[PDB]
């Protein structure tokens, strides 16, 4: 019955993890870190240990602080001497700082150990085990959508340093005991996983995996207000946009710049004239009471149904200088501005809360290293919101065709080597469809693969997109 | 095995851990808060 919507069937892709090895286990040498933090007596410490130096080499303790600095542990692993990878067990039961999500005091300590064992000159694997920080499915919760941070920068770490980053290692919430039965053999595996997740029915590898898209016959209508979060924004734009044609009743761009946007005036008068009850306006999203007033500021008049965030900043994404702060106050924006949402509307009866994410969370990208958290901040987010009674759709956009809030540098680099400009005049159609279906977490990108093996693969050989079908060439 | 099941039964596992990714199956359309969405399923796991 559909034959357009098959351009929207190639660009729709969703993550799935597909049980993979537990790796091929390797007696190691040297010594192996447990690098974490000092505040708790861990048992997952002697969980991994036991494990470990049983491993073939030995166990050291490397307790880092909070921005302890991007050195101290690249003298302490230089003390210890040569180390044939490390374990960080900082991002394990671990609650979100409720400041803000990416300033979770694990990513910042994560990325200084990179750095510092970039600087330390080093050169093993790192391995970073999270306590059930992504879900194996929906039939699992995302504990903490901001550990899924880690993940998303981890994504990226690999295409960077190939030999100081191994991947990560997700665990499940408070049982140590996946740890004793893979940890030796997944840190030493030959199979090539860098995305692990460990549960109790067996080792899972996260896989890229065609999204299907028989077109189910639901319709999602913009009825009610639309809280278009950075809606001057094109990632915001073209989308209230789009709501304007599809019949939106109200709509409510809203971001700091509003009426002070390059652009502003445009927009609203292209969408006053395609839909109706148009309103831009200049408020934060990262404070929670300015949010609180907004929503409350939302006339009584329409119902809120459709909060479409879609702001983001970015400057830079390179691990180099990315610290935890620095993720933070660069896409606080994103994060932020995402739970204070949320925790708003968990009381409102949204059919959409879409989340407006980008590739940097699906797969890696340099000079994104910064922004990737905070779109696996939404990612997760979705996650759960989706293990609960509020519908949320985290679609990881990639190059978007007119916007500017990702098209920067690296999206003209990745232009010429996979992932190409998505046109509007699809993507709509795709985030259409991304809410016929429901889907909690789509990715929708136009990625070649004859460009993007050559481009992914080259530096590290990931078997994330070994489900993928035209991914081999 | 009929040994690896008493390995299940005299140490108290359960083996609802969740549901198959082998299979194929959506695992997205099949989770949908509202619990009368047709094509979606109630249990968030069961021992496969």
């Amino acid at each position: 019955r559909s034959t357009e919507v098959d351009e929207v069937s190639a660009l729709r892709y969703r993550i799935e993890w597909r049980p993979t090895g537990a790796g091929e286990p390797a007696r190691l040498d040297g010594t192996w870190l447990v690098a974490k933090y000092a505040g708790t007596a861990d048992e997952t410490s002697t969980a991994a240990r036991e494990a470990l130096e049983s491993a073939g080499a030995r166990v050291r303790e490397l307790v880092v602080d909070a921005r302890c600095g991007r050195d101290e542990l690249a003298e302490r692993l230089r003390s210890v001497g040569e180390v044939a990878g490390v374990l960080s067990l900082l991002a394990v039961d671990e609650a979100e700082p409720e400041e803000a999500p990416l300033a979770l005091a694990s990513l910042a300590d994560t990325l200084s150990l990179v750095q510092a064992m970039v600087s330390a000159e080093l050169g093993c694997p790192l391995w970073t085990v999270t306590e059930s920080a992504v879900a194996t499915g929906p039939f699992e919760r995302v504990r903490n959508a901001a550990h899924g941070a880690l993940w998303g920068v981890g994504r990226v770490i690999a295409l960077e340093n190939p030999a100081v980053w191994g991947g990560l290692v997700d665990v499940p919430a408070g049982s140590v005991a996946e740890l004793a039965r893979h940890l030796a053999a997944v840190v030493s595996g030959g199979a090539g996983e860098d995305q692990l997740a460990l549960r109790a029915d067996g080792v899972y590898g996260r896989r890229w995996v065609r999204a299907a898209a028989p077109a189910t016959d639901d319709e999602w209508k913009p009825t009610g207000t639309v809280l278009v979060t950075g809606g001057t924004g094109g990632v915001g734009g073209q989308i209230a946009r789009w709501l304007a044609r599809r019949g939106a009743p109200h709509l409510l761009l809203v971001s700091r710049s509003g009426p002070d946007a390059d652009g502003a005036g445009e927009l609203v008068a292209e969408l006053e004239a395609l839909g109706a009850r148009t309103t831009v306006a200049a408020c934060d999203v990262t404070d929670r009471e300015s949010v609180r007033e907004l929503l409350g500021g939302i006339g009584d008049d329409v119902p809120l149904s459709a909060v479409f965030h879609a702001a983001a900043t970015l400057d830079d994404g390179t691990v180099d200088t990315l610290t935890g702060e620095r993720i933070e106050r660069a896409s606080r924006a994103k994060v932020l501005g995402a739970r204070n949402l949320h925790e708003l509307t968990r009381e409102l009866d949204l059919t959409a809360f879409v989340l407006f994410s980008s590739f940097a969370s699906a797969f890696g990208a340099p000079g994104l290293g910064g922004y990737a958290p905070g779109n696996a901040y939404l990612d997760g987010l979705a996650q759960q919101r989706r293990s609960d009674g509020l519908p949320a759709t985290a679609v990881a956009w990639g190059t978007w065709a007119g916007s500017g809030m990702a098209e920067g540098p690296v999206a003209d680099r990745f232009r010429r080597h996979g992932v190409i400009e998505m046109p509007p005049e699809t993507a709509c159609r795709a985030l259409q469809n991304a809410l016929d279906r429901a889907e909690v977490c789509p990715i929708v990108i136009d990625v070649r693969w004859d460009r993007f093996l050559l481009a992914y693969t080259a530096q590290r050989p990931t078997r994330l997109f070994d489900e993928i079908d035209d991914a081999r060439r | 095995t009929p040994e690896e099941f008493w390995e299940l039964l005299s140490e108290g596992r359960d083996a609802v851990a969740g549901l198959p990714t082998d299979r194929g199956w959506d695992l997205d359309s099949l989770f949908h808060p509202d619990p009368t969405r047709s094509g979606t399923a109630h249990q968030r796991g069961g021992g496969f």
